[PDB]
C-alpha cells in the first residue's frame, strides 16, 4: 500500500506513507500516527560517411541511378579517407564540409560516364530533395561544436564552390590513373539545346566549335594545392567552357548567318518563349534554386512571382523543410492544434519544350544585335543560378575561351 | 528587401556590436572627461533609452536653452586621438571585414550592405518565404490560403515570433478557422506576463510595463464587437482579470463598458459606476473627451 | 471600502475655498450612495433580511 509522499513522522525512518481509510496512515516498519575530445575524428567520420551512403540511398532508390556507384563511392571516398588516415596530426586539418559529399557523388558519376552535371546535383539539394543542409537532420548524436561547425560550415556551393572543390578532391587523390575523368560531354549539349528551345542544329553546332579548339579532351583537376591562382585557371573545369562555347556559339553563328537562316523575328519569338514563366517541375525548381543564390537581380526574381509559384512554394516548404535542423511542449501541441494543421492540373518537361517549340514553329537590321544580345543574355541568367556560380565567374570564363578561340583563329 | 522574421545570422555582427560600443564608450568617456565582458556591452548599450483620436505626443514647452559650438577641428581630434588606439588593441584580435566595418563606421562612412545582404541557412530562408507568403496572402484578402501559410508556419519548430501584430490583424481578417486573434492575444499576456535588447521596439512587448498595441486593440474592437450588439461583461470581465496596473486605456475601457450598460436604480449604480471610473482614469495618462461630453450623455441618462 | 477612500481623496482637494458651490450636492451624493450601499451590504449578512 502506497502513497510515497509525507516521508515519515518517525526520525528512524522515514519509511514510507500509505493512508488506510480509517486514517492512521502507516509508515512500514509500522507506525500509525559527456562529449568526446581529441578523437572525435572517427565519430566526425562516422555522422560523414553515414550521411554520404544516406544520400546515395536516395540517389539509387529515389532517382534511378545504377547499384555500381555505391562502390565508385567506397573507392573514392576510400581514397581519402585512406590519405587522412595517412596523415599525422592530431590537430584535424581535415574539411569534410558538404561539397565533399557533393565531390565524391560528382566524381564517381563522371567515372561512370553518366549523363548528370553539377546543375542536376544543385538542383537536387537546393530542392531539399536530396537531404542536404543539415548535421544528421532534425529527430542522433551529440559531437565537439567544432565539428558540428566543421559540418554546417562552407555549406553553400554557390559562388563555384563545388566546382572548386570537386578540382580539390581531383588533387587529394589523382585523377588521371585511377580514374576516367572525361565528363559527358554531348548528353550536357543536349541538356542544353533543349534547356533553351534552340533546334537541334546548335547542339551539332556547338559540338563543333567544341571539338574546334579541344577535339573533344576533357579533365577534371584544376590542382595545385593552393589558395593562389591569377591567370589561366578561371577556366578549365569543362562543363563552364561547355557553356562559354555553347554562349559563343549562338553569338557568332546567329550574328553571321550571311544566309539569313535564323529570322530576325525568330530570335524574338525565341527570347519570349524562353522568357515566359510558366509552371512545370522544372521551372518550379529553378525559382527553388534562384531563392539561394547569393546575388541579385536572382531574388528580384522570387519578387516577379505569382500566387501559384507562391503557393507551390510554401508547398515545398512543409514538404522539405521538414528536413529542418535542430507543461509549454504539450501546450504548444494544443496551442498548434488550436488552429487546424490539415485532372491534373500542370505540364511535364517535354510537354512545355514542345509548346515553345511550337511556339515558334513560324520559322518557314542592325538592331537585331539587340535580339541577339537580350538572348544571349537570359540564356546566360538561366546558366548562373542553374549552374552555381557567379556573373563575373562565368563572363570571365567566356570572355577567356573566346580570346581562346580567337587566337586560334587569327 | 523587406524585414525577415527571424533572428539575425549571428557572429561577426555581434563582434562589430562589441568593436562600435567599445569604441563609443571610450570617446564619450574621454568627452565627459574634457567637460570636467558582456556585462561591460550590457552596461554600455543600456545607460540609453531602450477631431480623432490621436495619441497625442509630447510637444515642445519646458526644454532647454541652447548650446554653442563644441567641436573644432582641433579639439575633436584631440577627443578622437587616444580612443581610435585603445581600438587598435582588440581591433588585432577580430577579423579583417570587421576591422574594416570598424575603420569605415569610425570615419563616419555608413556601410553599403545590410545583415540581411550579407546573412548565409536552408531551414531559415525557407521559413523566411512561409511567414512572407502568409503576410502577403493576409494582406491578400486570400484568408483561405493565408490560413494554410499559418497552420503550416505554426508547425515548424523553427523561431518564435513578435510577429504577433502580424497575426492579430491576420487571424482577425481570416475569420477562416483558427482559435482566433482574442485567443492569440490572451495566450500572449498568459505565456509572458511572469519572470516564467535588439528585437523589441514597442509594438511587441513585454509584460511588465505597458504590453500596448494588441491589448488596447483587442479591448476596443471586442467593445466593437459590442457594437455588434446594440460580451461586454465578457470582455471588462478579462479586462477585470489581469494585473498590469499602467494601463488606464482599460480603465477608459471599465468606464465605457458602464455607458454601454448604461444605454432602474440598477442603471442608477451603473452610472455612478462610470462616473467612478472616468476619474480612477484621470489616475493615468490622461484619455479625455472634453468629459463634460461624457457627464452630459449621462445627463440624457439622467433623464 | 476602497471606493469610499476614493471619495474622500477627491473631497479634500477641494479649498472649495475658490471653489464653487454645487459640486457641494453632487460630493453628497455620491456619499449618500456609499453609505447606503454599505449598510445594505451589512444588513443582508445580519442580515439579508
Ligand atoms: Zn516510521
Amino acid at each position: 500500500t502506497f502513497i510515497r509522499g509525507p516521508i515519515c513522522g518517525t526520525d528512524n525512518c522515514p519509511s514510507r506513507l500509505w493512508r488506510i481509510i480509517d486514517g492512521r496512515r502507516t509508515c512500514q516498519y509500522g507506525h500509525v500516527m559527456k562529449l568526446i575530445g581529441h578523437e572525435a575524428k572517427l565519430l566526425f567520420l562516422k555522422s560523414f560517411q553515414f550521411i554520404l551512403k544516406r544520400q546515395i540511398r536516395w540517389l539509387i532508390t529515389e532517382m534511378r541511378f545504377p547499384k555500381e556507384f555505391e562502390h565508385v563511392a567506397k573507392i573514392i571516398w576510400l581514397k581519402i579517407l585512406k590519405t587522412i588516415n595517412d596523415q599525422p596530426q592530431e590537430e584535424l586539418k581535415l574539411q569534410l564540409h558538404m561539397t565533399s559529399t557533393i565531390s565524391i557523388l560528382y566524381l564517381a558519376s563522371t567515372h561512370l560516364s553518366l549523363p548528370v552535371y553539377t546543375c542536376d546535383y544543385i538542383k537536387w539539394i537546393c530542392t531539399a530533395k536530396m537531404p542536404y543542409f543539415q548535421a544528421s537532420e532534425i529527430l542522433r548524436i551529440q559531437l565537439p561544436n567544432y565539428y558540428v561547425s566543421i559540418l554546417e560550415g562552407s555549406i553553400s556551393p554557390f559562388n563555384g564552390q563545388l566546382y572548386n572543390k570537386i578540382a580539390l578532391t581531383c588533387g587529394m587523390i589523382h585523377f588521371k590513373e585511377f580514374f576516367n575523368s572525361e565528363i559527358s560531354c554531348q548528353g550536357l549539349l543536349l541538356k542544353l539545346v533543349m534547356q533553351c528551345a534552340l533546334p537541334p542544329e546548335f547542339y551539332f553546332y556547338t559540338k563543333q566549335v567544341i571539338e574546334f579548339e579541344e577535339t573533344d579532351i576533357r579533365n577534371l583537376t584544376l590542382w595545385e594545392r593552393t589558395d593562389e591562382r591569377h591567370t589561366g585557371r578561371v577556366s578549365n573545369h569543362a562543363e563552364l567552357r561547355v557553356l562559354s562555347y555553347f554562349m559563343l556559339t549562338i553569338n557568332w553563328m546567329l550574328s553571321f548567318d550571311r544566309d539569313r537562316q535564323y529570322p530576325l523575328k525568330w530570335i524574338l519569338s525565341l527570347t519570349e518563349s524562353l522568357t515566359q514563366r510558366t509552371t512545370t517541375s522544372e521551372s518550379i525548381g529553378r525559382n527553388i534554386v534562384k531563392v539561394v543564390y547569393p546575388d541579385k537581380p536572382t531574388s528580384s526574381d522570387y519578387f516577379q512571382w505569382s500566387e501559384e509559384e507562391t503557393l507551390e512554394f510554401l508547398k515545398w516548404m512543409e514538404k522539405q523543410f521538414l528536413p529542418t535542423q535542430t507543461d509549454q511542449k504539450i501546450a504548444r501541441r494544443k496551442l498548434y492544434k488550436i488552429f487546424p494543421l490539415d485532372s491534373t492540373h500542370q505540364l511535364t518537361f517535354i510537354e512545355d519544350l514542345q509548346e515553345r517549340y511550337a511556339k515558334q514553329t513560324p520559322f518557314f537590321p542592325p538592331a537585331r544585335k539587340e535580339a541577339i544580345g537580350r538572348l544571349l543574355t537570359h540564356i546566360a541568367s538561366q546558366l548562373l543560378v542553374d549552374f552555381a556560380i557567379s556573373k563575373e565567374q562565368l563572363k570571365d570564363c567566356i570572355s577567356r575561351i573566346k580570346n581562346a578561340c580567337l587566337h586560334r583563329m587569327n | 528587401m523587406f524585414e525577415v522574421p527571424i533572428t539575425l545570422t549571428n557572429r561577426k555582427f555581434a563582434q562589430r556590436r562589441k568593436l562600435k560600443y567599445q569604441y563609443i564608450n571610450y570617446i564619450s568617456r574621454r568627452f565627459d572627461r574634457i567637460s570636467k565582458q558582456q556585462k561591460k556591452r550590457r552596461r554600455e548599450r543600456h545607460w540609453r533609452s531602450v477631431s480623432f483620436e490621436i495619441w497625442r505626443t509630447v510637444s515642445s514647452q519646458n526644454k532647454q536653452p541652447i548650446n554653442k559650438q563644441k567641436m573644432t577641428y582641433h579639439n575633436f581630434k584631440k577627443i578622437e586621438k587616444i580612443p581610435l588606439r585603445k581600438m587598435e588593441i582588440p581591433l588585432l584580435h577580430c577579423t579583417k571585414e570587421n576591422k574594416l566595418y570598424f575603420q569605415s563606421i569610425s570615419r563616419g562612412l555608413e556601410p553599403l550592405k545590410t545583415s540581411t545582404s550579407e546573412v548565409r541557412n536552408y531551414r531559415t530562408r525557407h521559413i523566411v518565404t512561409l511567414t512572407d507568403l502568409l503576410h502577403l496572402n493576409v494582406s491578400r484578402h486570400n484568408w483561405s490560403l493565408a490560413y494554410k501559410i499559418f497552420a503550416t508556419l505554426i508547425r515548424i519548430p523553427g523561431v518564435q515570433i513578435k510577429s504577433l501584430w502580424g497575426i492579430g490583424v491576420e487571424i482577425l481578417d481570416n475569420l477562416s478557422n483558427s482559435s482566433s486573434g482574442l485567443d492569440f492575444l490572451q495566450w500572449m499576456c498568459q505565456i509572458y506576463s511572469s519572470k516564467s535588447r535588439s528585437i523589441v521596439p514597442p509594438f511587441q512587448t513585454g509584460s511588465r510595463t505597458h504590453t500596448a498595441k494588441f491589448a488596447i486593440t483587442y479591448l476596443w474592437s471586442s467593445l466593437i464587437n459590442c457594437q455588434k450588439s446594440m460580451l461586454i461583461d465578457k470582455i471588462s470581465e478579462w479586462v477585470l482579470t489581469p494585473p498590469f496596473m499602467e494601463d488606464a486605456e482599460v480603465w477608459f475601457i471599465y468606464a465605457s463598458c458602464h455607458l454601454l450598460k448604461a444605454d432602474i436604480n440598477q442603471v442608477i449604480k451603473h452610472i455612478h459606476y462610470v462616473r467612478t471610473f472616468l476619474k480612477i482614469c484621470l489616475d493615468k495618462g490622461g484619455f479625455a473627451v472634453p468629459s463634460r461630453l461624457i457627464e452630459n450623455q449621462l445627463k440624457s441618462f439622467e433623464s | 471600502s476602497l471606493l469610499i477612500r476614493d471619495l474622500n481623496d477627491d473631497l479634500s482637494k477641494l479649498q472649495k475655498d475658490k471653489v464653487s458651490l454645487e459640486d457641494r450636492r453632487v460630493i453628497f451624493s455620491r456619499l449618500m450612495n456609499a453609505f447606503v450601499t454599505i449598510q445594505n451590504d451589512v444588513n443582508a449578512f445580519i442580515d439579508s433580511t
